[PDB]
């Protein structure tokens, strides 16, 4: 997911 | 972990500097609808979770939780937390809906006008209530770690947002203390604070909805990353 | 308004002894495991509890002060959080289980919300490990009542004051510190924000049953379920 | 119309 992604980077 | 021992004055410089800046809308005065101002909040709320996202790794305790965590914290506070920056924005402007800086909406589609009554009310209940930015930092913090400590082998911590949490308490009740109020107004002011987090909840939860129904009617489209946000209440 | 001028002690005396019963659902021992005998029990349940709930607001210090349209806007904003909040309180001491009535006792595997139902137990879990007194409770109740539907209005934030009060003044009898006062205060609180989830999220449950005509909903109980729309 | 206008008051 986009959230996922976003809280990764 | 870096919180927890984190002091009350540090606890609200740390939340101080890591806020989120007021962003534009596209809103043009010449042009035209309820349809095409929805899309212009909805541009705008989709650009305000980008920033969201890193605010909410500079809350202090935030980082670390694993990652699935934060996933949920945001998918089931995002709403909240624009809420609460909304209504504090708002805050100068009775009668108004600060959404931008070019964007200052009045009442003037029935149950979104309900919506922003609830919202004009939160809205004058901070204005008479004379809340602080410290104090504004603090409960849009406790959304984030509150709102879905629960929803969630062995685990856990939940405990550490439980800790965290009662750190934040912690730092309100510093901010009361130095602005000269008596241990009894300390304790009814940080009631009456978190009792408004039961409408920012309940504001959240009937937007959800008509943001559903606006999904399954197009009209006004969602962005990729407010699709998937909205699907976690779903 | 004599709430204002009550005192602590005479506040919890009050709300305690305004206690609504723990009503029974209807017996027969087989467990519920279908749709329409679930909810048609629970129904039973809920609309006999509105009742004494009602005649229990009555007895709420400041609620009579209230317009009747102030009163009957404030029940139904909350008379399903309160509903709620009593089913928690009822299921402490039943871990995983919740306890609508005393001979109806339900488990997670009775999901027929689920996502609800864990949302309750996990509530519940959490009043337990805070050892939620009787005197908080009562309280807890009484600001969910004047709270949640509180958009003259001075009057109830004079009175959600005085339940604030109250709430410390007994942690602090409770040998509590001066921190461990503020932060169980603000614990209780939070709690309410869940509540309120629970709730919401409820009532379009119920709207969705009542758009399927599963089971036959009483009069009254539809115009509450009809009032949050 | 309501039934909780009569119940308020009984
Ligand atoms: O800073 C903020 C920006 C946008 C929102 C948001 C709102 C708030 C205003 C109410 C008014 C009518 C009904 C829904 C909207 C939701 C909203 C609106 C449209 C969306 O697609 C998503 C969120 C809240 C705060
Ligand atoms: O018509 C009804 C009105 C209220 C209730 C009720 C609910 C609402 C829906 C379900 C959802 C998941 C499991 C419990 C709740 C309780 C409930 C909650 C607490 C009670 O003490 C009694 C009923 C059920 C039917």
């Amino acid at each position: 997911k986009i959230l996922h992604r976003l809280l990764q980077d | 972990s870096l919180a927890l021992s984190l002091t009350a004055d540090q606890m609200v410089s740390a939340l101080l500097d890591a806020e989120p800046p007021i962003l534009y809308s596209e809103y043009d005065p010449t042009r035209p609808s309820e349809a095409s101002m929805m899309g212009l909040l909805t541009n705008l709320a989709d650009r305000e979770l980008v920033h969201m996202i890193n605010w909410a790794k500079r809350v202090p305790g935030f980082v670390d939780l694993t990652l699935h965590d934060q996933v949920h914290l945001l998918e089931c506070a995002w709403l909240e937390i624009l809420m609460i920056g909304l209504v504090w924005r708002s805050m100068e402007h009775p009668g108004k809906l600060l959404f931008a800086p070019n964007l200052l909406l009045d009442r003037n589609v029935e149950g979104m006008v309900e919506i922003f009554d609830m919202l004009l009310a939160t809205s004058s209940r901070f204005r008479m209530m004379n809340l602080q930015g410290e104090e504004f930092v603090c409960l849009k913090s406790i959304i984030l770690l509150n709102s879905g400590v629960y929803t969630f082998k062995s685990l856990e911590e939940k405990d550490h947002i439980h800790r965290v949490l009662d750190k934040i308490t912690d730092t309100l009740i510093h901010l009361m203390a130095k602005a000269g109020l008596t241990l009894q107004q300390q304790h009814q002011r940080l009631a009456q604070l978190l009792l408004i987090l039961s409408h920012i909840r309940h504001m959240s939860n009937k937007g959800m909805e008509h943001l559903y129904s606006m999904k399954c009617k197009n009209v006004v489209p969602l962005s990729d990353l407010l699709l998937e946000m909205l699907d976690a209440h779903r």
